[PDB]
């Protein structure tokens, strides 16, 4: 069994800039080496076969690199949707084994959230449970911090999060807060408010509603 | 176009058997092997196999040996996965890879989810959130994974945002859709997310407005 | 005449890649070769002359060694294997434009429904400008 190891197992770098991941195989493998670009939650598209060969269709700013045992893969110009997942793998001899991948996430200027609250569809308060929903919109970078307040009380344990993966457009992410009560719990206290912060807001930021 | 389509996947149940079908079209079905490659919730690749098309002979590795088979329709250009003494740990996306005898894989099928879980489906629920404007969807309460979302079936993709579920303190999942629109586009144009969950029960659409 | 034969060539419009033609004046497709997936489909067992050559073009040198490499595969019908039977490196670099071409020439049996790939690492070196620049040929004997 042949061992492949890329490095880094992840990096960040700014649109534009050159980006090296390479490969080490346990063994010599020669050139027989491909390797993958995996986009979140979608097949792996075939970039590169025989360690340098292109596959047709494929952006010329991919090369792929090596022999022996060390191997590169490179991307010339970084761009927004080469935002993905690379793997090495060698088909030398059986069985194939690939690398672990390597993250490619990229750096861009600073962007600040859209922030929109969303009171339960009545349909779900009929059927006898509640969720408060808040979407943070397209911004950078991922951390941003939701504050669920009810009457400036705040709430937690109560509420749970979703984020997108980089937009392959501008590079920026997508936040879901949902809070669950039961109906029960719905008209229980005065305000219905998200707050959130992000260091591309100028102060802390609520954006809220009340019920009826 | 080459084309690897795969199914059969979804929910299963412990010690169980399925059968994952990848159905080619677009080239001589018979001109290229075919891999197997199954990959864990979010970590890397594992090779399972790869089968001659022409001659029909598999090759497996060491792990699946037997536990998996491969086979063939050559006349309806589909390749089989058959899955059997399925274990909790055996969940996984499983993908059919075209690809020459220990060679590179230049197509993947779209993958398909297999589950091992001693529970039972779930159907979403879905509920509309009702408003540059944005307004979306929630899918709330469904297992197994996974769940698709498009809008007017597929005519708005721009400003679409799909999340991942969420495991709730249910058990179960839940998801949400959103995007965005202008602001004289309320009242006039229709959105209606329309949602699937293929391994259980569903299609859904939803209406969604002030 | 009576045996099988093809010499193809780069398509001209052909995006920056390399897709083998032979709807073409002084190009070739005939008895029983086929031209499938942009490979050349042998009809019948025998010995095949195979042969091909690319002409690279770059402007200047960017700042990588570059390996240029062309290739010929025989896909074998039954074992499904791609195997290397001519190739060739060149390595054109350490203001104004360089040519490198590349020619790959052979004599195997050839076993019926077996397939030929003419094939190069990058296309982005291309030239197939002029004619006559890039072809893939084989012919039974």
């Amino acid at each position: 069994d042949i061992q492949m190891t890329q490095s880094p197992s992840s990096l960040s770098a700014s649109v534009g800039d050159r980006v090296t991941i390479t490969c080490k195989a346990s063994q010599n493998v020669g050139t027989n080496v491909a390797w993958y670009q995996q986009k979140p939650g979608k097949a792996p598209k075939a970039l590169i076969y025989s360690a340098s060969f292109l596959y047709s269709g494929v952006p010329y700013r991919f090369s792929g690199s090596g022999s022996g045992t060390d191997f590169t893969l490179t991307i010339s110009s970084l761009q927004p949707e080469d935002f993905a997942t690379y793997y090495c793998q060698q088909y030398n001899i059986y069985p194939l084994t690939f690398g672990q991948g390597t993250k490619v996430e990229i750096k861009r200027t600073v962007a600040a959230p859209s922030v929109f609250i969303f009171p339960p569809s009545d349909e779900q308060l009929k059927s006898g449970t509640a969720s408060v929903v808040c979407l943070l919109n397209n911004f950078y970078p991922r951390e941003a911090k939701v504050q669920w307040k009810v009457d400036n009380a705040l709430q937690s344990g109560n509420s749970q999060e979703s984020v997108t993966e980089q937009d392959s457009k501008d590079s920026t992410y997508s936040l879901s807060s949902t809070l669950t009560l039961s109906k029960a719990d719905y008209e229980k206290h005065k305000v219905y408010a998200c707050e959130v912060t992000h260091q591309g807001l100028s102060s802390p930021v609520t954006k809220s509603f009340n019920r009826g | 176009e080459v084309q690897l389509v795969e199914s059969g996947g979804g929910l299963v149940q412990p010690g169980g058997s399925l059968r994952l079908s990848c159905a080619a079209s677009g080239y001589v079905f018979t001109d290229y092997g075919m891999n197997w490659v199954r990959q864990a919730p979010g970590k890397g690749l594992e090779w399972m196999g790869w089968i001659n098309t022409y001659i029909g002979e598999p090759i497996y590795a060491d792990s699946v040996k037997g536990r998996f088979t491969f086979s063939l329709d050559t006349s309806k250009s589909t390749a089989y996965l058959q899955m059997n003494s399925l274990r909790a740990e055996d969940t996984a996306v499983y993908y059919c890879a075209r690809g020459y005898r220990s060679y590179a894989m230049d197509y993947w099928g779209q993958g398909t989810l297999v589950t091992v879980s001693s529970a039972s489906t779930k159907g979403p629920s879905v509920f509309p959130l009702a408003p540059t404007a944005a307004l979306g969807c929630l899918v709330k309460d469904y297992f197994p994974e996974p769940v698709t979302v498009s809008w007017n079936s597929g005519a708005l993709t721009s400003g679409v945002h799909t999340f991942p579920a969420v495991l709730q303190s249910s058990g179960l999942y839940s998801l949400s859709s959103v995007v965005t629109v202008p602001s004289s586009s309320l009242g006039t144009q229709t959105y209606i997310c329309n949602v699937n969950h293929k391994p259980s029960n569903t299609k859904v659409d939803k209406k969604v407005e002030p | 005449s009576d045996k099988p034969v093809a010499h193809v060539v780069a398509n001209p419009q052909a995006e920056g890649q390399l897709q083998w033609l032979n709807r073409r004046a002084n190009a070739l497709l005939a008895n029983g070769v086929e031209l499938r997936d942009n490979q050349l489909v042998v009809p019948s067992e025998g010995l095949y002359l195979i042969y091909s050559q690319v002409l690279f073009k770059g402007q200047g040198c960017p700042s990588t060694h570059v390996l240029l490499t062309h290739t010929i595969s025989r896909i074998a019908v039954s074992y499904q294997t791609k195997v290397n039977l001519l190739s060739a490196i060149k390595s054109p670099c350490q203001a104004k434009p360089w040519y490198e071409p590349i020619y790959l020439g052979g004599v195997f049996q050839l076993e019926k429904g077996d397939r030929l790939s003419a094939e190069i690492n990058r296309p982005d070196y291309l030239d197939f400008a002029e004619s006559g620049q890039v072809y893939f040929g084989i012919i039974a004997l």
